[PDB]
DNA sequence: AAATCTCTAGCAGTTACAGTCAGCG
DNA sequence: ACTGCTAGAGATTT
DNA sequence: CGCTGACT
DNA sequence: AAATCTCTAGCAGTTACAGTCAGCG
DNA sequence: ACTGCTAGAGATTT
DNA sequence: CGCTGACT
């Protein structure tokens, strides 16, 4: 093509220059510069720089645990209304969770549950429970907590409220349900200045990626599917999902 | 009839206590296994219902687990037979479907309530809030023109829009 | 005033409601509602939600260390040009740093240094060095790394470049200075598409707060001074600086 | 004369090696204590200067620490007497001001260079970039109308502005 | 005052331990 | 074959 | 010389 | 194509260890 | 008495 | 019964 290209590829393969550097230095255009950059493997680390949007449907209920004063709280949430069904778990295991989902189905219309791939929520007991109750068990990415993001924020506010009213109890579970009362009925804002009971009642290629807490971005893999927020891929019959923030596509 | 009216009761199935609240004006029932007769788990229960539904009044008797001043304090902070036997018979039905009793208790409460939920919904044109692609800001009141399945037909001030249900909320 | 106010203060002092809740519920205006909220101590946690702007003057030079492969790198930076003077430290102590600042004064015009309150940079040796060289030693907040933010980002890119060219060496310090070459002369962008040598040569009340990694926000204290980004305060003759993101003022 | 010209040399003060590069066309000197005569610390030194200044050419002799192929490889990747005695005399002066020799070496380099810096600046109207309050975006080319002390007088397309020097950069 | 932008902490399984040195006894 | 968010605090315009 | 606390 | 918004990871002193359970031997 | 930032990657308008 | 790995 032009010997500037060859020396640009030697230059690049010694220094890994960016596209502006090779382009302006060796008097080249930006396109072929970005093709030399994009032809490289090592330089392709950073991802797409964009969050998604969690599914906000009436029949969805987020679910996750947290930790406080040595105790393990479980928290159920409605995506739309910000409502809470929180309680203390005496010791986290799957059976107690299944009993809790039975408790949440007997009070609130549940259709499907969106939580993480934690130990409990994959057990068979939970599966039999949501099976009996006509509830669809959905999961998300393991190492992308923001996929559950809604519930995570609730923990903050829940803990925040426990900062205010822990001196009004001799036990934890009491103050927990007190915080639930405050957040669901006594605090207002958001939609139109409603508390969560008012809202909840009103409603009712070459693709590089990383995972596994491994900052070593992965080699080329075969894109299977593109949606809005995550994608599905194949690296030697390794069918897997990746969120777009943690991935890059080479057309 | 008033919405904030709850009738309380308890039974002793399998020699184990079960404590039940009933929304009178809808017959809506929540029953939970109480381990022990006392004001502690009682006030725990009314504290749950307090933050699970808008209580204003509980109707109950002179039992010791109810006259306990812990009840009066937690409640100060907070501000039917045929149903007992209904849930009793349903528990009789689904007892062999689940080993633990508490399980089948909540299964009977589930059966009665959904198989009264939409009744309490009935006790208490439309406005729509929505999000576009790559713009997590929630958007203004959108005049609902039609509610579909998987998509919805809205109108803002200058744009009749399609929005999938995964990005919408419909509130009066 | 109005008995609605008294019951609003009982309500608040039992549930710690927000201003919209008390305002709409008990049929009150938002101002006195926010005065009941602002009259409270516990509810006043969150801060001001705003970053500042680091001083970008020619005579400033950021300075900080980092860690890699068991070794402790030291990094000097120019705020304006993005230029680097990086090297390996064989074992971090203050004397070696003072020798490094002497090295950086003998090559580059230094006027003042902006780094953190780490062990080294407070020793007396450094003070004698910048004393001899006419260099002014400036410090920042302890637990606000973003005050040095510039240099922190450099470490990322520096480490990023070491991801690309670590296979071109038998030793670390070599690859370090190689990365320095790449970033300062061979990469371009930012201002007008310059590399850092081109730029560097072209140039040449009641106030609640927290610190100490302590999420317990502090009681009322007496504001002494207000600037743009941080403030100075007094809690029982405890004269101290706080950044505004970690503080709240009650007029 | 060319800017990318560096003359190399070394001396042995206190029985310790010192390696010096000199910008010929400005006489600008950087001298560093090398622990041992070899191509390793040498190529380390030219690798530093390579990323500290835009080298194109080094003029040097047939010493073994220079003909070492490590020099040729690191340099392939990379692409006066009266000064030696000048720094020798200055080192003689400030030797008693600092215990370690390397210290006083860099003190002499400091003395010579600043007490040649602005010479290399001289080897290689104005445009101004600025930031307002609470808007970390960097702003467009602003026509410098006056450079002050602690503040500067700029002009954008419609607003002659004051900006403190702590929020400005002035580049040709 | 009354609305309407604009923006950030901390939530995410979680910390007791290392490394230095000015200052006080 | 899936997806970041929430509640305050402060400017700023009606 | 300890060693403390203070920040990293 | 050539510019000009718009937005996010990781940098910040740093991790090897706990807690469960579906699945495979 | 002091203050978050940088470099890419992707839409989008000239 | 181990125990592995996998996610939290
Ligand atoms: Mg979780
Ligand atoms: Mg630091
Ligand atoms: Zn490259
Ligand atoms: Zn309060």
């Amino acid at each position: 093509f032009l010997d500037g290209i060859d020396k640009a590829q030697e230059e690049h393969e010694k220094y890994h220059s960016n596209w502006r550097a090779m382009a302006s230095d060796f008097n080249l255009p930006p396109v072929v510069a970005k093709e030399i950059v994009a032809s490289c493997d090592k330089c392709q680390l950073k991802g797409e720089a964009m969050h998604g949007q969690v599914d906000c449907s009436p029949g969805i209920w987020q679910l996750d645990c947290t930790h406080l004063e040595g105790k393990v709280i479980l928290v159920a949430v409605h995506v739309a209304s910000g409502y809470i069904e929180a309680e203390v778990i005496p010791a986290e295991t799957g059976q107690e969770t299944a009993y809790f989902l039975l408790k949440l189905a007997g009070r609130w219309p549940v259709k499907t549950v969106h939580t993480d791939n934690g130990s409990n929520f994959t057990s068979t007991t939970v599966k039999a429970a949501c099976w009996w109750a006509g509830i669809k068990q959905e999961f998300g990415i393991p190492y992308n907590p923001q996929s559950q993001g809604v519930i995570q924020s609730m923990n903050k506010e829940l803990k925040k409220i426990i900062g205010q009213v822990r001196d009004q109890a001799e036990h934890l579970k009491t103050a927990v349900q007190m915080a639930v009362f405050i957040h669901n009925f006594k605090r207002k804002g958001g939609i139109g200045g409603y508390s969560a009971g008012e809202r909840i009642v009103d409603i009712i290629f070459r693709v590089y990626y990383r995972d596994s807490r491994d900052p070593v971005w992965k080699g080329p893999a075969k894109l299977l599917w593109k949606g809005e927020g995550a994608v599905v891929i194949q690296d030697n019959s390794d069918i897997k999902v990746v969120p777009r923030r943690k991935a890059k596509i080479i057309r | 009839c008033s919405p904030g009216i709850w009738q309380l009761d308890c039974t002793h199935l399998e020699g184990k206590v079960i404590l039940v609240a009933v929304h009178v004006a809808s017959g809506y029932i929540e029953a939970e296994v109480i381990p022990a007769e006392t004001g502690q788990e009682t006030a725990y229960f009314l504290l749950k219902l307090a933050g699970r539904w808008p209580v204003k009044t509980v109707h109950t008797d002179n039992g010791s687990n109810f006259t306990s001043t812990t009840v009066k304090a937690a409640c100060w902070w907070a501000g039917i037979q045929s149903m007992n036997k209904e849930l009793k018979k349903i528990i009789g039905q689904v007892r062999d479907q689940a080993e633990h009793l508490k399980t089948a208790v909540q299964m009977a409460v589930f059966i009665h309530n959904f198989k009264a939920g939409e009744r309490i919904v009935d006790i208490i044109n439309f406005r729509v809030y929505y999000r576009d692609s790559r713009d997590p800001v929630w958007k203004g009141p959108a005049k609902l023109l039609w509610k579909g399945e998987g998509a919805v037909v809205i109108q803002d001030n200058s744009d009749i829009k399609v929005v999938p249900r995964r990005k919408a909320k419909i509130i009066r």
